[PDB]
């Protein structure tokens, strides 16, 4: 997720709300750093085991894929700096994150 | 020397052309195009003319691209060929422009015809504007306009600001310079000089009257008031006439109602103000007031 | 009968040729204006 | 490139309260002004 | 509620620790040479979140 | 020396090159492909050209490769085989291009065919800018362009700022030097000079001229105001009227109406100015609100 | 001597060659090569050329191995069997090429011809740059380029710069030295050299002329501002015009309002320039208002 | 790039460029100097009659 100042800052729970514009956000304001878009008359919303998220609409035969939610991996999980409100920023002990799309 | 800080040239003006471009190279500072989709919509066209064809309904996220506006004035009798400057403004959730780069941009007239083609480097000038950037010769003119210069035995000189006194002592002068019947004042803003035919002739006309001298005449009293900024600027023709004035937490250094003198020349008139002891915040009330009283003998302009 | 002639309510020609604008004066400006009512 | 850093906390803040806007179930009313909305939407 | 309406922010400034100084009506202020360092008035970082 | 200075040759210009490139060599600090599709569906192009078919619909996930715009300015009279300077910049949400390898780009003009190739290692300065670099002799010219000169009798020399009096005295230095019928003014912008046929008679004609020196004639008055930066500029021709002035905090050193005196050159300008003691944030607002009220003689322009 | 410093011969250029290859030997700082596929998948092929077929759909998880692109640059007048240098990059998730080794890699041309093949040990520096090397003598030539050098009488000389005076004077010293009508100016860059028939003779008079002196004319006054590293250049034909500069925090050493004198040479600018007492970041934006107004005598180049 | 109507509805400046906002000062009004240009003129009756 992002940060209002600009900097990255990584998040474990998932509680997700939609803002008024569209875009995917958590319980707090701070956006999902994928921006995954979901936009209006959304019948149903699908979120597989992998990170594609489609959507349905009104008499489509298949559902629409409007993105996906990869995430990050750590080589040290256990020196990640956490700052309050269920967050975790990188810092020197946690070496450079990777993200990948789930299951690889 | 003079004339030619006083008036302008009829046929001679400039134009202003615009257009839409993109600007790469930026340190993450770019628009967030998730919620400005003609960036990448430009990209995609760019990219699709390059021989790069980007599926549809694809994931697109870019740091270091941002759509801006190119804004550019074309000169008088501009050749193709030639350079001129351009301004860059950023137009949706972008950070900064601080190291960036122009590409490849087309500026139309208001007839949408391009007339120049704008590429180059971005100079910010890092508080500082961040969002606006200059590029000096960042655009070629490529397209040239048709004129009438040279054509007829006749030329307008037009003045900056209206005045009969100000023509008239501009047609007087050209007449002492260049001949009896050289000029003819139409208007207050208006001179019409004869010209002999040709191109290269009303050159020699125009360099010899361009240089001339003349005193400019006593203009009218006026007091320019800028509310936004808080500035008051009065010429050397305001006047003041005797009267009292009092305002709130102002007192004689006496009670609260102080006098004010006569005053002819402009001296005076800044002793007298200066004497009640006020900030231009209230000078601002004082004069509006004195105006709408009568003490003040010049013309209020709030601007 | 359905062969008899008759004439449709819309008459007259349905469609209109737009006129090439004049040709602008060739003072300083980009900006022409055509005659405007 | 210390293992971790010393953290001590705070505690915990309830944050947001959310509704979970589904789809529940009908029940017949037998009258006839009654009306209830099948999906998504909302009466002005 | 759809009136709601930012009308101003606040001031957050950071100070380390060991260059301010409490005052007597006990308000800390910078000591002269961390002044001088950063000069006579802070700027806001906006690094700090509340 | 002097007149090359001033103008520039008619069909002696330059042209733009712009050009999609892939940069490679990053340590860990290019894209992050699952964001930039265009990114891999390149380097699968790429591959595929040399040789080796990926597979479609498979994971690819790279971090030592960079999508770049590539910008290059063609020169004039440019010869197949030469080489130019090239700008490469990012263009999705690369970190740095610090110690990368330009691949094997080709540069489109805008009637997309190709006029250069480029290749070579990037220079990024090592706060400074890490998402933009240039290449020196990083391209070579494929294609050339026709021209006519050397075809004809005529060469338009265009000045770079428009001016009467100085056309004309280019004209009559010219005149004055290589013979009576040698140039002509045809506007503020152009002046035409005669030359013999041919190819090395003109450039012999040109290196003659080229060199020549011409006296600068005064220029208008005009005060430059680039407000993003903030900075004031005043040219040698700026004169004043005398004048009363207020603004917030600004105080004589006496009320708060100070006096301006009147001032024939620039170091009277200058001086009165300061005496007011005024930052250049508020210079500038001096300065509009007098320009309003007629006391500054010059021309304002906000860059 | 000097012409070999300001010019290039007509058909001696430089060609530019790339390839894909695998690197091996790494202590473990390969690529993770379960999100790059054609690691694998390249391995597999050359494993299957060289005589053992891997079963598909395997686990295989490579540590030492690396894929890379190599770049090289085509000499001119390559003969088969010679050596040149090769610089290789890394293109997916790895993490150094401190002591690797190159493979068998051939080096296509832009029309997918085999050029050239390397194979080598690499020279990475050892913050310095770890994904990416240079090989030295680490490719060998197999094809070579037909040329029409020796065949005519007439050579073409290009100059690496464009003017009309340095065309003169090149023609003119050749023509000084090696007869009446060896040389003609074609253009601002071309200087067209009448040669003997033949091959040897050609090289006795490239050989001569190669190693001439002339002596370089005045060139243009030009200000290079590079604001991504934050530098400013001038050369030595910069002037000034006296005028007045107000910036953000500079004062006099006295307002915010300084003066600049008049300067001829460039000592006389670099202390007026000095005198205001401001960095090069500051100093950019002066420059740019400078030229703006009227005041710099130059011509300013943001790269 | 704006045009500048009358109270007829007809264009007679069209106005660009960069504006000059002070800089407690207003923030939301500006001024352009020399930012519009006279594309139409009025007829007029002077000079004539005595």
């Amino acid at each position: 997720v992002m940060l209002p100042d600009g900097t990255s800052a990584y998040t474990r729970d998932g509680s997700f709300q939609v803002d008024q514009n569209g875009q995917l956000v958590t319980a707090g304001g701070f956006q999902v750093q994928p921006a995954i878009t979901i936009p209006a008359n959304a019948l149903s919303i699908t979120i597989g085991r992998d990170g594609v998220v489609s959507v349905t609409q009104q008499g489509q035969a298949a559902p629409v894929q409007v993105g996906q939610l990869n995430l990050t991996t750590f080589m040290n999980d256990t020196g990640l700096e956490s700052i309050g409100e269920n967050l975790y920023i990188e810092t020197q002990s946690s070496g450079a994150p990777n993200e990948s799309t789930p299951g690889l | 020397e003079r004339i030619r800080d006083l008036t302008s040239v009829q046929g001679v003006r400039e134009n202003s052309l615009i257009g839409y471009g993109l600007v790469v190279g930026l340190d993450g500072t770019g628009d967030q195009t998730t919620q400005t989709p003609f960036t990448t919509q430009t990209l995609n066209n760019m990219l699709s003319q390059l021989g790069i064809t980007v599926p549809t309904g694809t994931n697109m996220q870019l740091k270091n691209v941002a759509a801006v506006m190119v804004t550019a004035s074309y000169p008088p009798f501009a050749r193709q060929g030639q350079t001129i400057d351009v301004v860059v403004s950023s137009m949706g959730n972008a950070k900064s422009l601080r190291g960036g780069t122009l590409l490849m941009t087309p500026l139309k007239g208001v007839d949408s015809q391009v007339y120049a083609l704008a590429q180059g480097n971005i100079l910010v000038g890092g508080v500082n504007q961040l969002n606006g950037g200059r590029i000096t010769n960042g655009a070629i003119i490529e397209r040239e306009l048709p004129t009438q210069f040279g054509a007829g035995n006749t030329i307008n000189l037009q003045l900056n600001d209206e005045d009969f006194t100000m023509a008239q002592q501009i047609t007087d002068a050209i007449n002492r310079a260049r001949g009896y019947g050289s000029a003819t004042a139409l208007d207050a803003r208006t001179v019409q000089v004869r010209v002999p035919s040709g191109n290269s002739s009303q050159v020699r006309f125009l360099a010899d009257i361009q240089n001339m001298e003349v005193n400019v005449t006593p203009q009218d009293a006026k007091v320019v008031i800028n509310s936004r900024t808080g500035s008051v600027v009065m010429n050397r023709e305001v006047t003041l006439d005797s009267c009292a004035v009092a305002q709130g937490n102002l007192s004689v250094t006496g009670g609260s109602l102080q006098s004010v003198r006569s005053s002819a020349n402009l001296n005076s008139v800044v002793r007298a103000l200066n004497a009640l002891g006020a900030t231009p915040m209230d000078l601002m009330s004082i004069l509006q007031s004195m105006q709408s009283a009568g003490c003040l003998r010049a013309k209020l302009e709030i601007i | 009968c359905a062969w008899i002639p008759a004439k449709p309510l819309v008459q007259g020609a349905t469609t209109a040729q737009p006129i090439p604008g004049p040709v602008p004066v060739a003072n300083g400006s980009i900006f022409q204006s055509a005659q405007p009512i | 490139t210390l293992p971790s850093g010393l953290q001590i906390g705070t505690g915990v803040r309830p944050v947001a309260t959310e509704r979970l806007h589904s789809q529940g179930n009908l029940s017949q009313t037998n009258n006839s002004k009654d009306v209830a909305i099948k999906g998504q939407g909302f009466f002005q | 509620p759809n009136t709601v309406a930012p009308v101003g922010r606040l001031k957050l400034v950071k100070a380390e620790g060991n260059e301010v100084q409490r005052s007597d009506d006990g308000l800390f202020r910078l000591t002269a040479e961390a002044q001088a360092e950063r000069g006579a008035v802070l700027a806001a970082d906006p690094s700090i979140r509340i």
